[PDB]
């Protein structure tokens, strides 16, 4: 348990990947030429997680039907530092079908990526699992990422699979086949992930809209956000700390059942982009603004649902003392919305270092039955649309049948009904 | 029997169109091509022809899409026209077709789609009510040592059937028997001792399906070996198994 | 019509052909044309989201308060897929809110069941 493979799919993929891979290099001193330029040793202590010896290059695969975003990531700002032949982009376009990923023009390409998989594994003395990201509305993040999960998982069973998955919302893109996406991802990931983090659009467009004030929010605003939400759930996987360290060990504590491996992350001060926000916040502050629902990136609001278990991250110089206090209050003032069933279920961590911009930060990652409000979300909108069959001449004409269509919208919404089938249960 | 129909000729109706189109860059040729031979010369027949054709140029091709192409949609409809060939062949899979094909089947078992696997599977029951354990045994006894758990947990599936229709010859002394401990047993063992539950699940029955054969005595040796635990799993099968 | 009563204009707007909308309602088209399953055009304009194709629907006078057979009207797939721009249209043409599908939600109790709290906003102003 030791090195994590990156791989990121699509457009939505390689834009909050890239994104994610500026903010930890400058977290671990990395710049664009692949140089440490640091001072701590702690920001090289655990370095070989994500990146690799040079002469650092990030462990890094960069995916897509599409050869528009793998120049758009080369012209990025650290474009050069990620290597040249782990760019595995196919010719042809996905025109945001989840089939033509999947199935067709997915499949015709994914063996390219696999060999770049293979490359990486080899030079790792104990792989301890893959990361990706990718959207589940677009169509080779969604379709060909999920074969790429089901295939790695057939090649690596003995590998932690997680997962970076965005949510589609109205509010953002206009498509309207993305809750048929959306649906039959959420059957894949549902059945070969480990765990996966629910990044949803609605949430990251209410909280750039009605937080942070920005009237028009743009790609970039969004990103912003999850790439913060990124850094901080995988804090305890590259600096040296002692809960949650290796993959196995955060889905161990975090996942009670296999199927409900879906996260609510959480993320607090929220911030804008180059703003100024500049006195740390409190501790008694920024464990309540960690657990209310205008800080989550999902649109579920926590007072629906129960947390099964809970994941808190806490980064900067602070009391760790005061941090207890805190942590033991919120759960035994708001017990209720705490799965009595699951002693200690609530584990918080504390991390020196904070991210560049801040003094004092806090990363939640819950594991609610809440997050049930996102797939009820999205299994209406699915079926409004398959009603009427429309667009279904899209994935029919790559090759799927009509009762793929039912089946991923009947274990949707088996995995709603599970995740109310916990929310009820008691202790007694 | 049934089977004193006319052997109809199906090795002519293969248009020029077709090694090309079959061997093309573009799914949709492969799909197509496939296609059209399967349901109209592979489809409205019963009854090949056994006598002066030689099907192992069409059976490679089929092998060929089914353990390298890509395209699962192509696999399924081509695993089906083997299961369509060695059925309307009865008696034909003597050695070549039938090993032409098994071995392809046996990896492509990695796909889950449950519409592909159904297909593969069932052209591999069709191939050994013709092929008992000619090759099947030996073959399939290796792929439940693959380092798929998916591969073990359908080739280990794929023994209970044919070990279900089970009939041999006779007396005694079959392919099995002496295979029983020395190999079979072996690589049951390893699918009852697997970490994954569905796949010791699998094995857990296939065990209790060879108890169904062989009298429960005989792997009674190996039967102290394993865990109380896993000896109540294999009897809970030994009830539900027969034949 | 074929096996199933589709029209071309239940076609065209459904996947945004306004050009050919325009022109086959020119020539006398039937705007409430119902398919087997009792959708209209209308219906299928307001489910994709074409605003354009759904104001020229209406303006040759669409039946916007028409019921499928599941029990929806286009007020309520405008308002399940969050077409906002079409959920204004319909109800400045007289959309009926309290139309109560087979499940027995409306409008309003759709804007509830999934939390929106743009389309609450309008369904009430
Ligand atoms: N947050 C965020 N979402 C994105 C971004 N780009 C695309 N998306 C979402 O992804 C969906 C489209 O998928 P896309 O990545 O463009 O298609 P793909 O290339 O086949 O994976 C839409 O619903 C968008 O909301 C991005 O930069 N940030
Ligand atoms: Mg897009």
């Amino acid at each position: 348990m030791r090195e994590i493979v990156h791989i990121q799919a699509g457009q939505c993929g390689n834009q909050i990947g890239a994104k994610f891979w500026e903010v930890i290099s400058d977290e671990h001193g990395i710049d664009p030429t692949g140089s440490y330029h640091g001072d701590s040793d702690l920001q090289l202590e655990r370095i070989n997680v994500y990146y690799n010896e040079a002469a650092y290059v990030p462990r890094a695969i960069l995916v897509d039907l599409e050869p528009g975003t793998m120049d758009s990531v080369r012209s990025g700002p650290f474009g050069q530092i990620f290597r040249p032949d782990n760019f595995v982009f196919g010719q042809s376009g996905a025109g945001n079908n989840w089939a033509k990923g999947h199935y067709t023009e997915g499949a015709e390409l994914v063996d390219s990526v696999l060999d770049v998989v293979r490359k990486e594994s080899e030079s790792c003395d104990c792989l301890q699992g893959f990361q990706l990201t990718h959207s589940l509305g677009g169509g080779t993040g969604s379709g060909m990422g999920t074969l790429l999960i089901s295939k790695i998982r057939e090649e690596y069973p003995d590998r932690i699979m997680n997962t970076f998955s965005v949510v589609p919302s109205p509010k953002v893109s206009d498509t309207v086949v993305e809750p048929y996406n959306a649906t039959l991802s959420v059957h894949q990931l549902v059945e070969n992930t480990d765990e996966t983090y629910c990044i949803d659009n609605e949430a990251l467009y209410d909280i750039c809209f009605r937080t942070l004030k920005l009237t028009t929010p743009t790609y970039g605003d969004l990103n912003h956000l999850v790439s913060a939400t990124m850094s901080g759930v995988t804090t305890c996987l590259r600096f040296p700390g002692q809960l949650n360290a290796d993959l196995r060990k955060l889905a161990v504590n975090m996942v009670p059942f296999p199927r409900l491996h879906f996260f609510m992350p959480g993320f607090a001060p929220l911030t804008s982009r180059g703003s100024q926000q500049y006195r740390a916040l409190t501790v008694p502050e920024l464990t309540q603004q960690m657990f209310d629902a205008k800080n989550m990136m999902a649109a579920c609001d926590p007072r629906h649902g129960r947390y099964l278990t809970v994941a808190a991250v806490f980064r900067g110089r602070m009391s760790m003392k005061e941090v207890d206090e805190q942590m033991l209050n919120v759960q035994n003032k708001n017990s209720s919305y705490f799965v009595e069933w699951i002693p200690n279920n609530v584990k918080t961590a504390v991390c020196d270092i904070p991210p560049r911009g801040l003094k004092m930060s806090a990363t939640f990652i819950g594991n609610s039955t809440a997050i049930q409000e996102l797939f009820k979300r999205i299994s209406e909108q699915f079926t409004a649309m398959f009603r009427r069959k429309a667009f279904l001449h899209w994935y029919t004409g790559e090759g799927m049948d009509e009762m793929e269509f039912t089946e991923a919208e009947s274990n949707m919404n088996d995995l709603v009904s599970e995740y109310q089938q916990y929310q009820d249960a008691t202790a007694d | 029997p049934f089977e004193l129909l006319p052997p109809s000729v199906i090795l002519d109706k293969f248009p020029a169109d077709f090694q090309t189109r079959i061997s093309s860059t573009k799914w949709k040729d492969r799909v197509e091509a496939l296609e059209e031979i399967h349901n109209n010369v592979l489809k409205p027949v019963k009854k090949l022809a056994h006598k002066n054709q030689d099907y192992s140029d069409y059976l490679r091709v089929l092998a060929n899409v089914i353990q390298k192409d890509a395209n699962v949609q192509a696999v399924t409809i081509a695993a089906n026209s083997v299961q369509l060939l060695c059925n309307s062949l009865r008696s034909n899979f003597t050695r070549s077709y039938g090993a032409i094909v098994l071995v392809p089947l046996l990896e492509r078992t990695k796909e889950k789609k449950p519409s592909v696997n159904e297909a593969i599977c069932s052209a591999l029951d069709a191939v050994a009510t013709y092929c008992g354990f000619d090759d099947c045994l030996e073959e399939t006894l290796n792929y439940m040592k693959h380092k798929t758990p998916q591969v073990r947990i359908e080739c280990t599936k794929f023994l209970t059937r044919m070990l279900q229709g089970w009939k041999s010859d006779g007396p005694l002394q079959n392919q099995l028997l002496f295979k029983l401990l020395p190999e079979v047993t072996t690589a049951v063992l390893k699918i009852v001792n697997d970490t994954q539950p569905t796949t010791r699940n699998t094995g857990f029955e296939c065990f209790a399906t060879l108890m169904k054969l062989v009298g429960e005595r005989e792997l009674a040796d190996p039967l102290e070996k394993l865990d109380n635990l896993k000896k109540k799993k294999i009897y809970e099968y030994y009830e539900k198994v027969e034949v | 019509t074929d096996a199933s009563g589709l029209t071309p204009l239940h076609l065209a707007a459904t996947y945004g052909h306004l050009e050919i909308v325009e022109v086959l309602l020119k020539h006398g088209a039937d705007v409430n044309a119902i398919d087997i399953m009792g959708s209209t055009p209308l219906h299928l304009a307001a489910l994709i989201g074409h605003l354009e194709i759904v104001e020229v629907l209406l303006k040759h006078g669409a039946d916007v308060n028409a019921v499928d057979t599941w029990g929806d009207t286009p007020l309520h797939l405008a308002a399940i897929m969050g077409h906002l721009e079409i959920v204004e249209v319909l109800l400045k043409h007289g959309a009926d809110v309290n139309a109560q599908d087979k499940f027995g939600k409306t409008a309003f109790d759709i804007s509830i069941d999934n939390g929106n709290e743009d389309l609450a906003e309008i369904l009430q102003k």
